[PDB]
RNA sequence: UUUGCUCCACACAAUAUAGAUGGAUACGAAUAAGGCGUCCUUGUGGCGUCGCUGAACCAUAGCAGGCUAGCAACGGUGCACUUGGCGGAAAGGCCUUGGGUGCUUGCUGGCGAAUUGCAAUGUCAUUUUGCGUGGGGAUAAAUCAUUUGUAUACGACUUAGA
RNA sequence: GCAGUCAAGCGUUCAUAGCGACAUUGCUUUUUGAUUCUUCGAUGUCGGCUCUUCCUAUCAUACCGAAGCAGAAUUCGGUAA
RNA sequence: GAACUGGCGAUGCGGGAUGAACCGAACGUAGAGUUAAGGUGCCGGAAUACACGCUCAUCAGACACCACAAAAGGUGUUAGU
RNA sequence: GCCAGCAUCAGUUUUGGUGGCAGGAUAAAUCCAUAGGAAUGUAGCUUGCCUCGGUAAGUAUUAUAGCCUGUGG
């Protein structure tokens, strides 16, 4: 006998939390909140992945799951540092959002050729994936 | 809102009802009620088929009742043909209550009876095309008045500049449904009974 | 963008869910909202009822008849403040009203068949959270609609003769998982993902 | 008004045969452009001196930079809205980035609170404020705490199509 | 002026347990158990352990705010009643007439009755509550009491009862007639 | 009263299209929350995970999709037979067995396509009706005139009549 | 014509239960003035009779506050046409 | 009923829903483009744009001329001194 | 004669990209050196709770995080 209150598991906006940008230069890159200057604005900066040192407005930005340490303020070299050290990216590239966006730029870059390929290659597999739909 | 989705009949029918879906019975060959007749012959699935088929959906049954016109002394021979919600239990008793009263009779005390109170529905006794002074109940103007007594003077003012639904004016008195209610009942007659 | 389009109303905005519709229609866009009795307005319950009230005693003097009629029946109303954005009185108009449907409730023809929503026209993103809010549901009771009991009785329906629809349509798409990933690893399937797929 | 540039407008009193070299008079501005600036200079002039557009001439008008943009500053600022009746001196705080939104935000604020325009506001002084608590009213003070978090709850999301298939969500 | 966090805490006496899935809260306890609906309110309900939890309201505007310290003591008002029990007595008053209360019962149904009111020949009857028992207390001359878990039926059950007998077309201040509620507490005594 | 009428067919003529040109692709509830999988005490339970828009998912290669030969598979899907069920809110649809038979782009081939002359929508949908050949079925009312008076200005109503 | 605001006073005693001076802000178009826009190739002038309908600034009837409401009787007030 | 000018009457055009007079701008017949005054949820051509605030009105509010509202009050909420 | 298609030009426009330069405090910043600074004080340390320690609570000026303010380039 405990009490159990389920949990609300909400993304907060601190010094670190990291932000995909949607507008807007930067746009379908990664920044890390610095300082916080209210409600709806807050500092911004990503030196790693080419974004500036800008005080934006938490619309224009999505609030990632990633976070790391970062202090409080501290300027574009420090946060430069933060960053590899946690490794950012390489965490980021390997969840399911980063790499939904990677595979839709790539059906995006996809070419008369190569779009006639994937027909013929979903029939192959149609096929098999058919196959033991039936036995099993 | 209710929708009808059926009708079942009787194997037999009295001529009576038969009559009602005419205008000219002499003149016709009397057809009505004889390939639905057949339908009966088919132990009767195509019929409990339709009883089932209220049974399985529907939340109100309908008897269709007639009346034994030609034993009374109207000069009539052609019945009224009506409908009657039943108000028992389960639809499928109340289908089963008609299934077994198919082309049976139903005498008032199995319904009426002392000191119930009924709600009786009449047309009510036509008059023509009556003067407002009676349809309404409106004052005659006096005697002195040129152009007529029996009348309302103003049909209605300057503006609002039309005749208003709110008025009284000449036409038709009686020939109305009328639910008048409370029709203690005194006694339950039996023909049967000198 | 298709033929049919079939909207559920729920948590809508009559007033904007609205529109849309009304937009759509003038350019050749079938439409078919359902689901309605669950409708939605800003403004606490009461009102609204206040609201309705008039448009209730604005008559015709002189003939209550041949004046301005108050349906009651959520559709209609929807349909009406739809309408209103609808020039009728032409022809264009019409050509227009009728593309149009709507009922409350699923009925057929359409509980099949899949629907969708409107985003822009959701309460739930339009308001803020703390605005108090209708459910054309009441409204429609209580100025007078003899039917909602008789629709929230063919909802506990079709809320299932679905689900069981559903624990069926997901017990199959799982098997094809468990069958999907035999024959994958495949050749066929990792130039595939090169490509995108 | 619009969007400003603080601006250093140094005009002068013509000079005179009689009284050469004629003392320079400072004035940080916050407006939209050199014609405002050169403007909204003499407007001020008019009410500590005695010169106007004539008597005068400005010497330079210039754009001034924030030194830290980057650097979030606390923004003490002093106001003298007029009202519809008398008028009123004030001291509102506004934490920002930079002078040039401080003063933008705040006509903003003295617009939607007061109903005032930028016809009828002096921005009589602006000043980053340095330690915090010198900060006093707690719409700012709210924001100077420990380790600082929240969430963004309700998000909608915006989408361009007018049709869709999910029925949304406002999880985050 | 949109305060950016509020926060209480509920007090987790031991016994009971209050799980919450959405705003629906469940007490459970010793005497019983409670449940309450809150959908119309916007918080963030957040356990730190069994004997606590912190009932948030992030970014709200001042009448959200009230609705935070309500909730706390809507949720502690299911707590209470659920160990300690409450307790809700009523003294009869009368110049003259001698009111008479009983308890009947009609399909199900239990109703207090209320007879004799001011020689009112009518009669008075309120509809007990669930969850609510009526007992026409010895020792203390004319004392009806209402003892349930809840409060927020109890003391709406009495409040009824105390506003079924309100005096007509006379002077409130001569005719101080009718039931009313003296007392206020719990099941169990000294606390 | 000119050998009519009804149902399914197909032949030919017409006559329209508020507007096919791959596919309207089926949980329910809450959004200060849920989905999906999984374990368990079956609970407002534990654990993992996803969203951050359908840019998805299904179908999709063959003269507007031809004639043909094999290999790998025992699957996919058209068309018409039939077993059994579900559904009435406008059901007028949905699922499923057992066959009869095509096409199979699951992998490999071989013939043909031209001159519609450098583009011309380059016509392959689905509306309702009419006229005859040919495969089953059925074999009536109503109106007037006459008559009644529970009806009635007149029409209407109500009855009567081999 | 019907209503507000302050409150010198009245009301035994106490400004406001009920009234309310000096002041002052309104509404209304059932008074009457002012005006002369419409009509002088005509809009049938008074009042009564008759008959619908609308307004509420409610005399009565319903349910409640308030009193200088003990009950009876009566006064102010609400939602109400 | 006077003064200064500009209008209308003698003047369409787009805009104020509608309207001599207000705002735009003053006209040969047509073609492209740009705007004015007004606007851009839908009637309706055009952002259910972006940004910061205030407001829940059991008679909300909504845009100059213009088709109204005041004095006086409110621990309803927001900044202030 | 009728109806269009492309090309390269004219006239008038409309809608994009992209670079070269000239100003400004010879932008300001960030960045490198060089001085001052503080706290919503990181680490160490000390004190008290407390499941073998991490919360606090101090203290304190870069140390096993950084932050601000200026000079010079």
């Amino acid at each position: 006998t405990d009490s159990i209150v389920k949990a609300s598991n909400w993304r907060l906006v601190e010094v670190g939390r990291v932000v995909l940008i949607k507008k807007g230069q930067s746009a379908g890159k990664l920044a890390a909140i610095v300082e916080i200057i209210d409600q709806k604005k807050v500092l911004i900066d990503g030196p790693k992945a080419g974004v500036p040192r800008q005080a934006i407005n938490l619309g224009q930005v999505v609030l990632t799951p990633l976070t790391f340490a970062l202090p409080r303020g501290a300027r574009t070299a420090t946060v430069s540092k933060k960053w590899a050290a946690a490794a950012v990216c390489e965490k980021w590239a390997a969840s399911s959002w980063a790499k939904k966006i990677a595979q839709r730029e790539r059906r995006a870059a996809l070419t008369d050729f190569e779009r006639f390929q994937v027909m013929v290659l979903r029939k192959q597999k149609r096929y098999t994936v058919k196959k033991a739909l039936a036995k099993a | 809102g209710l929708r009808s989705l059926t009708t079942v009949w009787a194997e037999h029918l009295s001529d009576e009802v038969k009559r009602r879906f005419y205008k000219n019975w002499y003149k016709s060959k009397k057809k009505a009620f004889t390939k639905y007749s057949a339908k009966y012959a088919q132990d009767g699935a195509g019929i409990e088929r339709e009883l089932a088929r209220i049974k399985k959906y529907a939340s109100v049954v309908r008897v269709l009742v007639h009346t034994q016109i030609r034993k009374t002394p109207l000069a009539q021979k052609k019945a009224h043909l009506a409908e009657i919600q039943l108000n028992g239990g389960s639809i499928s008793e109340k289908v089963d209550w008609a299934r077994e009263h198919f082309e049976k009779t139903v005498a008032v005390d199995s319904v009426f009876e002392q000191n119930e109170m009924i709600d009786a529905i009449a047309v009510t006794k036509g008059h023509g095309f009556e003067g407002v002074t009676h349809r309404w109940g409106t004052k005659k103007l006096p005697r002195k008045t040129h152009r007529g007594l029996r009348k309302v003077a103003c049909i209605g003012a300057w503006h609002p500049a039309h005749v208003m639904w709110s008025v009284a004016r000449a036409g038709q008195r009686g020939y109305h449904s009328r639910t008048s209610i409370n029709h203690k009942i005194y006694r339950v007659g039996k023909g049967d009974d000198e | 963008v298709e033929p049919v389009v079939v909207i559920d109303g729920k948590g809508h905005l009559v007033g904007r869910l609205a529109s849309v519709v009304a937009k759509q229609l003038l350019n050749g866009q079938k439409i078919v909202v359902v689901r309605a009795e669950e409708l939605n307005i800003s403004g606490e319950f009461f009102r609204n009822k206040l609201k309705y009230h008039d448009f209730l005693r604005k008559a015709t003097a002189f003939n209550k008849t041949r004046g301005p009629f108050h349906f009651r029946a959520p559709s209609r109303i929807f349909y009406k403040a739809l309408r209103g954005m609808v020039s009728h009185k032409t022809a264009r108009g019409k050509a227009a009203l009728e593309r149009l449907k709507v009922f409350e409730g699923i009925p057929p023809p359409y509980d099949k068949k899949k629907r969708v929503v409107v985003p822009q026209a959701l309460r739930v993103l339009r308001l803020k959270p703390g605005r108090k809010y209708t459910t054309l549901g009441k409204l429609s009771t209580s100025v007078g609609w003899k039917y909602e009991d008789v629709v929230a009785k063919l909802e506990a329906k079709r809320k299932v003769s679905s689900a069981e629809y559903y624990a069926k349509k997901r017990a199959f798409t799982k098997k094809v998982a468990s069958a999907n990933a035999t024959a994958a690893e495949s050749d066929v399937a990792k130039q595939l993902a090169a490509l995108g797929y | 008004m619009a969007h400003f540039k603080e601006y250093q407008v140094i005009g002068r009193r013509l000079p005179t045969e009689s009284v050469p070299e004629p003392k320079l008079f400072r004035m940080r501005i916050f407006a939209s452009n050199e014609v405002i600036a050169k403007s909204r200079y003499w407007y001020f002039l008019q009410k500590l001196h005695k010169v106007k557009k004539a008597s005068g001439e400005i010497v330079s008008i210039n754009q001034i930079n924030e030194a830290h943009p980057t650097k979030v500053k606390n923004f003490g600022v002093w106001v003298r809205y007029d009202s519809r009746s008398g008028t009123h001196n004030m001291y509102k705080e506004i934490r920002d980035v930079s002078r040039v939104a401080a003063v933008e935000t705040l006509y903003q604020d003295m617009a939607a609170r007061h109903r005032a325009r930028f016809r009828s506001i002096h921005i009589l002084k602006v000043a980053e404020i340095e330690k915090t608590a010198d900060v006093k009213r707690q719409y700012v003070k709210q924001f100077l705490t420990k380790d600082l978090k929240f969430p963004l709850p309700h998000r909608v999301q915006k989408s361009t199509k007018t049709f869709s298939y999910k029925r949304p969500s406002t999880f985050y | 002026m949109k305060y950016i966090q509020t926060e209480q805490q509920i007090e987790v006496p031991e016994g009971v347990t209050v799980s919450i899935k959405s705003r629906i809260v469940k007490v459970v306890g010793p005497r019983g158990t409670l449940t309450k609906n809150l959908k119309h309110i916007d918080v963030t309900f957040t356990k730190v352990n069994n004997q606590l939890i912190k009932v948030a309201v992030h970014n709200g505007g001042r009448k959200h705010v009230a609705a935070l310290r309500t909730v706390k003591s809507l949720v502690d008002n299911m707590i209470t009643g659920v160990t300690k029990g409450y307790k809700y007595k009523m003294r009869y008053v009368y110049a003259h007439f001698p009111i008479n209360v009983n308890i009947v019962e009609k399909d199900g149904a239990k109703f207090i009755e209320v007879r004799n009111f001011l020689g009112d020949k009518k009669i008075r009857n309120v509809p007990v509550r669930d969850g609510v028992t009526i007992e026409f207390s010895t020792n203390v001359k004319d004392e009806i009491v209402l003892s349930g878990n809840s409060v927020e039926d109890v003391s709406q059950n009495a409040a009824d009862l105390q506003q079924i007998c309100r005096v007509r077309n006379k002077d409130i201040r001569k005719f101080l007639d009718g039931i009313y509620v003296s007392h206020k507490g719990f099941i169990t005594e000294d606390l």
